[PDB]
């Protein structure tokens, strides 16, 4: 029961996915050759949530790896845990996507998507009771954004009563990584508003801030950033894979975190994150962890949470702890600072607890916030997009693939509507 | 897999190509006798053969290549020859002599394409101003467009300098090339010899240069551009991405190409050579590889290709700093004006060379309204020449017509107007 | 009881036959010198089905090897298992057949056929209870097609109450191997419609697809393709040679697979077929095997089975398995996708199971499908034939051997009737 | 076993035959002194003797053979001689001088047949245009037809080129041959010297050739044709199959013969030499071994004979690709227009030769309406000559009649009409 199918699309999506599979593997005591070397029966009890068993006690992640160019996936295969994946689950094209949503969604991606869908169907048929799908991609490129969105559309059409959740890497206000980012992001976001149940919004600038300000890390690698993201990802599904006092679930989280269907864009966080120098200096108390969790500096989106209000927040705690303490802390936060929580939803904080903590920690926590502050990201994207579109700058690359102006206007309209909705509850 | 085909046309282009191939060999450990797939097609004897087209109407440069060190490396066909050169005459390239050889070239290209399982497209090396590199190249490009359509056609072009030249029919030819590669080439990357000389004088502290050095420098840039296809790294850029990111409007597609750090052994030790510093150097007016001030122009779109040791955080910081500067002006309509590419593989040093080993190097490709000034200057030159109908009998005497020139001028004017509009 | 006599005719027929005899030999623990080196008594219990015993515990296949040219059979004799055959069972002529059905059926073949018949009679006289004959040939050439058909005619006339089954290699829609193929194939097929009880239709293009798409084999040899065919062949007769839970038989299969006498052209398949790279990645479950079996990509004919309906399918499973599971899987396929099974025959799938699995596998299966999609092959052949015949192209080679136009028209008529019949149930 | 008898007639034919025999010897390890059954009849002293008929009316070429390296190999009868050659005169071959020798030749052939236990038939080597090769060969063929009937009679023929020749009565002779081998020969394979020269110029990069090279090339083709009789392999083709597969109508039986890869040592290393590439080369207009464009004609039937390392899958793919091309036009009535033959034995290199060692080689035999043009040209030439009754006194003075020429012309016209019909 409760099988989850993973899809990783494009460069960033595949890279983050590799790290995620490493982390999950280590959590379950699975080595790169698919052999189990754990010490606890809890490690295998719910291994089926992420893994499929093969002859000779081999475990193979239910992961589908998708790209329009072979490089990234060749690197992944060459990598440490790369040999753990099913070879038949690498689905790739030959021509690149040129950071072009239209190529991912309408042309190059359209040619490949049926093949991906077939693999997806095959995997879903092996599920006793499939919970849903997890997707990893970027919003600013062509493959993860265009192809990824397309895949989501297809799967929701075919499996409309399953959970569809994405970890989506978004552009950052200071330092864009591509010139057409606003166009791609807007085109993706338009589709995600209507075709996903929840989306975790990750901002690389926030990750860098975490690495520098919090972790005191002089020289963060993308690998290190990926690790953090993977940790957050693992947190979300912990309650499917292990016992607890309050057993959470994806669906439960959705129920408690989405008060209106379109408002499903979350700011993720993780705790504790402490510098290697200052480890003995910190006392690892639930209160202190809570404080870390709620600190804007420990968020992974391009928002100031203090510039908005929390509609709902879900906290998932890992390790041994007093439920009394947890509840009291939650009460204290809300009573003290009631202005930062929407007044029309009493008890804005939901708590879940899983007994088994991650490696190397006695306690940890994962934070998921639905804040009206997220509107700032959307507003900024919209401004950027309009700045370009009003001059039809770069547009020939998209019209050449058959897109029309009207689609862009529709996207803009959707964006603005979303922003307006967010402003309502602000 | 990811595969691309090089085309080298003229004398200058061929020279550049030699350097490039040497660099490639140094990178991938291939010996001069052939003892990677992206550039080198592999055969059944542990032998690696370049995947290039080498074309010249004069059989001299090609002959040199055929006799020199890397003769066993190249195929006896890839190196193609003619009988007489165009002699700085677009008309003898595009109309008269080019239509004898072009078919063969096309066939070769087709063959090369057939040998690939995912052709990313083309890299072409020619020269605005030369007889072959102007007309013949244009002809080739048109044919390619007709054939393949949606295969990337990138160009590397030697732009004529303002205050210096080596041919007194160079305005005409260049103009003609511009006219007939405006509706074909997706990107035309630019290098200028005067600029390179200036760079040598300033940064390298060398004031006795030669063409070889220039070629090597160009090759470095080329390698940087193409490093993402042949090595691992965060942010692997593709040949198809450049078009998407550096071409806001289809006529506007000439971006400048600059490299940092271009520095000798003596002040490599003095300098820290951090990422931010390198980035700053990239945007400095004097360090640019053409004769234009980017203070007199707004940056539409820029692309940065970091190669070697680079913490992406540092790169981000550098970019932020650049953005902060008042400045370095960008256009109103392009806020996100940066593309970032990173490779773990560092730059490679060529024995008996100008440059020392570095930890990290950066190549910047920038599309800006600064080139408008250059275009205007060229137009003015053309006008000055064509008013008296100077040299026109040579061009008209091999195919061209009075009227074509006028059309070209009109096109140039239109381009200028477009640039002006973009500036607003 | 239940002796089977094998006839292999022409180049392809002899080549496939060699491989088949190798495979069967290894299954029965018989070495190339006819000595038994097995570990189980089950290996010898029913060895008489394919082999005849001689002095000194020598076993000699009941195989008759026929060709109009000596080359191929000389190669066979030179081959590994070539010395196992009875020298007197090589029957050959001197002049070739020139890819000419008329030469095989009416002229060159007519001169040799009596000699073959004598050998056949001799073999049948040594059978306590002869079940029937198995023939291997191509349809597109002269010897296997013309001579082979002729032999079939003769034997059916003499033994009309025995089973006559053929493994017939047919032309492929993309890449024909001879110019007169349509003529030869049509001439053969005409005779097979009326003189055989079942014909397994093998398409080399499908085999290549299997090798490249499924087995991931960069460089398949005809030997490798032959191996696959041999495996399928062995599957069919497994239940004569070994014990089981549901002991099948040739006749039983015919009874369940042929609802109308002329519709006896089957699409064969085999499972599992997995790449050497991705072996540990697959879990060898009966469900997964079933899925492989029913996958169009795992068929060996030039059909899209989804472009027609299954009249009946026979599945033969090899190894240890739960009958419960097997039955449930069969039910699931039919319930889920009832549109692909003719509605007038409830329970379109028949299952047989043999306890002893083939070498190197715990489980395997062989698939035999009577699908209305086969009409496409016939239609395409008919189109080709007519394209030539309407211009009397290449016809002088056949009229010169005494054939008349009327025969060709008759053949065409038969073909069209067959197609019409198939379309009825489509 | 499978056995065939070679017949070599003329000067040209004899030359070709020498080369062929050398090639055969190299293949099967037979020394020049005789120290396989398909071609070499074996005797009771560990000695292998060719199974051929060597005929010439002029005793010069034969004499050379008798004195040269392979004199001990051949029998003192197989090599037959006359006294005076026909001298480019069909009439002196077919009527006057041929009926002196023909009986002996027939006897020899009969003897050879008697020594075989399964004679597949005959391979004949002559020349359209030569005096002996035209008339004498025709006479021989007729006699063979009368005798054996249903034994394969394959011909290898040197077709006169359009823009070049070596005899100014060549149209007549060729026409006569065509007239009198239209109801006898089952296949007449074609090679043209001009085409071979062109091939040498282009692919081999050799522009100082001689007859020997041409002969060697022809011999390679012959070997490829006959390789299935003498070695193992998937798809073993027979001499009897060609007739079935390449002759849609009994008058239409002239297919062109081409070979790939014909390439020197230098660009053997540069090229991959894959199966598909070779197949493509086979269908290319310039690579064909006659002076005709197959773009101006529909392919009726083609036969491909792959020799060496070949995965049949690859071959199939290549064929599919070929079929796909618009594109290379086939006739409406022949959809299946391919026959495929494969051998494990690779090609064999002849010391002091033109060609290098290869992994895999292909020989293509194609029957097409492109030869119609050639036929028409020949007819036109004949008409131009015969209108003035030029040279006719030579032919009429030894047997022929005014009227025969007319009949021949009519026959040619009929053939042309048939070809036209086929084209529709
Ligand atoms: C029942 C008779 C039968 C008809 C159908 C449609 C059957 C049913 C199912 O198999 C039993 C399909 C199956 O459940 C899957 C979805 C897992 C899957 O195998 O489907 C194919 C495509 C499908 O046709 C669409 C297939 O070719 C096929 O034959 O499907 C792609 C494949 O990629 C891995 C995978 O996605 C014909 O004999
Ligand atoms: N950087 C560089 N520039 C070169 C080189 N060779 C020539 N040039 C420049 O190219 C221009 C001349 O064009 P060429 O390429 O020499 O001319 P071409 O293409 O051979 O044409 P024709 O000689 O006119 O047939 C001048 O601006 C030269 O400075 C070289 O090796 N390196
Ligand atoms: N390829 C090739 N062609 C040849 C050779 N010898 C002659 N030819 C060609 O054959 C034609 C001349 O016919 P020959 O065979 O020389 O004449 P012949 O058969 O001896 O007849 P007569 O000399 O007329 O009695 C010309 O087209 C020659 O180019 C040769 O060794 N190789
Ligand atoms: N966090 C993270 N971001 C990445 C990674 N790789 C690329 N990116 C980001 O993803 C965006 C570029 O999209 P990318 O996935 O490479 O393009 P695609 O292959 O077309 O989908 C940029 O915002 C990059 O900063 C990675 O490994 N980790
Ligand atoms: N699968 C397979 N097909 C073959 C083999 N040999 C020949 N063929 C095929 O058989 C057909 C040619 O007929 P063939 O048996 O060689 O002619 P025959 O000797 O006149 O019957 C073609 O479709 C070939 O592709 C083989 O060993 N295996
Ligand atoms: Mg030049
Ligand atoms: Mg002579």
């Amino acid at each position: 029961m409760r099988e989850i199918v993973h899809i990783q699309a494009g460069q960033c999506g595949n890279q983050i996915g590799a790290k995620f599979w490493e982390v999950i593997s280590d959590e379950h005591g699975i080595d790169p050759t698919g052999s189990y070397h754990g010490d606890s029966d809890l490690q295998l009890e719910r291994i089926n949530v992420y893994y499929n068993e093969a002859a000779g006690n081999k475990y193979v992640p239910r992961a589908i790896l998708v790209d329009l160019e072979p490089g990234t996936m060749d690197s992944v295969r060459s990598g440490p845990f790369g040999q753990i994946f099913r070879p038949d689950n690498f689905v790739f094209g030959q021509s690149g996507a040129g950071n072009n949503w239209a190529k991912g969604h309408y042309t190059e991606g359209a040619e490949l998507v049926d093949s991906v869908l077939d693999v997806v169907r095959k995997e879903s048929e092996s599920c006793d009771c499939l919970q849903g799908f997890q997707l990893t991609h970027s919003l600013g490129g062509g493959t993860g954004s265009g192809m990824g969105t397309l895949l989501i559309s297809k799967i929701r059409e075919e499996y409309p009563d399953r959970i569809m959740n994405t970890f989506s890497v978004v552009p950052s206000p200071k330092v864009s990584d591509t010139v057409v980012e606003p166009y791609n992001a807007t085109l993706s976001v338009h589709q995600l508003v209507e075709n996903t149940d929840e989306t975790y919004c990750i901002d690389n600038e926030a990750l860098y801030d975490i690495c520098f300000r919090t972790l005191k890390l002089t020289t963060p690698t993308y690998g290190d950033l990926n690790h953090l993201v993977s940790a957050t990802m693992s947190g979300v599904t912990t309650c499917l894979r292990f016992p607890g006092q309050l057993n959470a679930d994806l669906r439960k989280l959705a129920v408690n975190m989405v008060p209106f269907p379109r408002l499903h864009f979350f700011m993720p966080g993780f705790a504790p994150l402490t510098s290697r120098g200052s480890q003995q200096y910190r006392a690892l108390t639930v209160p202190e962890l809570t404080q870390q969790m709620f600190d804007a500096k420990n968020m992974m989106a391009a928002c100031d949470p203090r510039h908005g209000r929390y509609l709902t927040v879900a906290a998932v705690f890992r390790g041994r702890m007093s439920m009394k303490e947890v509840d009291e802390q939650m009460l204290n936060v809300q009573n003290k600072n009631s202005s930062y929580f929407v007044e029309w939803i009493p008890n804005n904080v939901k708590t879940a607890v899983c007994d088994i903590p991650p490696r190397g920690l006695k306690m940890s926590a994962t934070f998921i916030g639905n804040s009206t502050a997220i509107q700032e990201l959307f507003k900024r994207i919209s401004e950027q997009f309009t700045a370009m579109f009003r001059r039809k700058a770069f547009l020939h690359w998209y019209t050449g693939e058959g897109m029309d102006e009207m689609e862009f206007t529709e996207a803009e309209s959707n964006m603005n509507d979303l922003v307006s909705e967010y402003q309502q509850y602000q | 897999m990811r595969e691309c085909i090089s085309i080298h046309v003229g004398q200058a282009g061929v020279q550049i190509g030699n350097a490039c191939w040497e660099l490639y060999c140094l990178e991938h450990g291939i010996q001069p006798d052939g003892q990677f797939n992206t550039f080198f097609s592999e055969t059944g004897a542990g032998k690696h053969v370049p995947r290039a087209v080498f074309v010249d109407l004069e059989p001299t440069v090609i002959d040199e290549v055929r006799t020199g060190t890397y003769r066993q490396l190249f195929h006896p066909e890839q190196l193609i020859t003619g009988k007489e050169d165009a002699a700085n005459n677009y008309a003898r390239g595009h109309y008269t002599i080019g239509k004898e050889i072009i078919d063969l070239v096309l066939d070769r290209i087709r063959k090369l394409a057939d040998q690939c399982t995912g052709l990313q497209g083309f890299l072409v090396f020619h020269s605005f101003g030369g007889g072959t590199g102007s007309g013949f190249t244009s002809l080739l490009m048109e044919r390619l467009s007709v054939d393949y359509g949606k295969k990337s056609k990138l160009e590397f072009s030697i732009y004529p300098a303002p205050q210096v030249s080596t041919a007194v029919v160079e305005p005409y030819n260049s103009i003609l090339t511009t006219h007939t590669t405006l509706e074909h080439s997706d990107c035309a990357f630019m290098v200028d010899n005067e600029a390179i000389y200036d760079i040598c004088r300033r940064n390298l502290d060398i004031e006795r240069p030669t063409y070889t050095n220039l070629n090597r420098l160009i090759s470095q840039i080329v390698s940087s551009i193409t490093a993402s296809l042949r090595f691992d790294g965060a942010l692997n850029v593709d040949l198809t991405e450049f078009q998407t990111n550096l071409v806001p409007y289809p006529r506007i597609h000439f971006p400048l190409a600059t490299y940092a750090p271009v520095i000798s052994a003596e002040k490599a030790y003095h300098e820290q050579l951090s990422v931010a510093e390198i980035t700053n150097a990239c945007f400095e007016p004097a360090n640019q590889m053409v004769k234009c001030d980017p203070r007199h122009g707004k940056y539409m779109a820029c692309c940065l290709l970091y190669r070697g040791d680079v913490v992406p955080k540092d790169v981000n910081a550098a970019i932020a700093t650049i953005k902060t500067k008042r400045t370095i002006q960008f256009v109103d309509w392009c806020p996100t004006g940066f593309k970032v590419g990173i490779n773990y593989q560092p730059p490679t040093v060529v024995p008996g060379g100008d440059l020392a080993k570095v930890q990290r190097a950066v190549c910047m490709l920038s599309n800006t309204t600064a080139i408008a000034e250059a275009w205007a200057r060229l137009d003015h030159k053309f006008d000055l020449m064509y008013a008296k109908r100077a040299f026109v009998h040579w061009y008209v005497g091999e195919g061209m017509e009075e009227g074509e020139f006028s059309e070209a001028r009109e096109d140039m004017a239109a381009l200028e107007k477009d640039y002006e509009e973009v500036g607003v």
